[PDB]
């Protein structure tokens, strides 16, 4: 069972409980490009193991076999961390919170080539969720849709629908934040519709960060063999 | 196997 | 406003009436088909659709209110995920295949002739089959298929308030169709979300569309028409 | 200039 029995807030206090934790770069003295590489993938490869224990505390997870728990953070990994990112870089406008002592503005995305258009994908989704005043309670409950929607593309004994039993039960919890914050009916359809849109600009911008991160590993400008391994399952 | 796939176990 | 001032049902109705057709291919039965043919068939189709979908968007409420760049932003970012969604949804009733046109029915094995090209097809064929799975209906597609044409873009920018106002229009409609067709209060956010997230398939299809079309582009495998090239140069 | 800039007028 698991998943399926619990309640609204149930589904809401498990995810924020499974929340994982904001992580310090090596950071420091001024950028190469090599250097602001080294900094941003070293992040994301520490970060790819608390995601690992995150996803198994997210409810219905564990009831998959261990092949579809793969292909699921095979194809959401850095679409979970950006939206992290995203989410952290809020209430600085302009600004991407990467780690509390890596705060990157927009111009140190020029230091690396062909990060800026990027960066700049990621600020403006950034001000989205800030227009929006998005809330923790449903950052969480986008962050575990992405996990379970993003590859849940395999003929068996499926499974997949209970995927998606689990995907109706975390819209009924956004809902119920929103009801719960006063929303008329029509405001909780469109703000639900307006969340899951985001999630689209959210594929896209891990779709060209996957591009541009195959780029750099593609010409050796040194990732560790997680990375390289999460990467060669996106070719 | 994979990283990826002791991580999950392990 | 008038784009703002519509109905639920006056809204589906122009979004129904606006339906670009179904055209055809320019495939020759007495020729075996090559990586090359296959790709110059393909390209050339959806080049000719894209003069229709340009015609389309204008007839999309609240998109002519758009300055002339801003439309122009909207159709390059989305046009591969529009063409995507149609064809998708025109092979729904013919599980196994793709329906680029009625003389042009393709399964997963003829996408084996174009390298990198049956990743693509496995996808939109799930993806059809998720569409099937749903019994999506057309009043729902062409919802979904504006709601690509607006939003695909509209973050890589007072009118994009204007956008967004159109968007949740849209969601208005979506529900009251859900409603319309007896969805329970609970089935009608559930079904608008599972029909907002295959958006990010198409998304994800859209974008490993557009680099397979760049790489055969760049092999100089097919001559891509002035349009097209101009529609790909957007993404890099 | 742009293609797509014509059919949007025509
Ligand atoms: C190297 C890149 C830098 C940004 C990105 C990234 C890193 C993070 F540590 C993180 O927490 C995060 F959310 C995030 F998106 C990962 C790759 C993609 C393309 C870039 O070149
Ligand atoms: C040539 C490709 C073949 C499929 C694709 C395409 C064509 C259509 F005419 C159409 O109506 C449609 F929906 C569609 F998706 C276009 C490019 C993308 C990647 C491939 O290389």
């Amino acid at each position: 069972s698991l998943a399926l029995s619990l309640t609204a807030d149930q589904m809401v206090s498990a995810l924020l409980d499974a929340e994982p934790p904001i992580l310090y770069s090596e950071y420091d003295r001024p950028f190469s490009e090599a250097s602001m590489m080294g900094l941003l993938t070293n992040l994301a490869d520490r970060e790819l193991v608390h995601m690992i224990n995150w996803a198994k505390r997210v409810p219905g997870f564990v009831d998959l076999t261990l092949h579809d728990q793969v292909h699921l953070l095979e194809c959401a990994w850095l679409e979970i961390l950006m939206i992290g990112l995203v989410w952290r870089s809020m209430e600085h406008p302009g600004k991407l919170l990467f780690a509390p002592n890596l705060l990157l503005d927009r111009n140190q995305g020029k230091c690396v080539e062909g990060m800026v258009e990027i960066f700049d994908m990621l600020l403006a989704t950034s001000s989205r969720f800030r227009m929006m005043n998005l809330q923790g309670e449903e950052f969480v409950c986008l962050k575990s849709i992405i996990l379970l929607n993003s590859g849940v593309y395999t003929k068996s004994l499926e499974e997949k629908d209970h995927i998606h039993r689990v995907l109706d039960k975390i819209t009924d919890t956004l809902i119920h934040l929103m009801a719960k914050a006063g929303l008329t009916l029509q405001q909780q359809h469109q703000r639900l519709a307006q969340l899951l849109l985001i999630l689209s600009h959210i594929r896209h911008m891990s779709n060209k960060g996957m591009e541009h991160l195959y780029s750099m590993k593609c010409k050796n400008v040194p990732l560790s063999d997680l990375l390289l391994e999460m990467l060669d399952a996106h070719r | 196997h994979k990283i990826l796939h002791r991580l999950l176990q392990d």
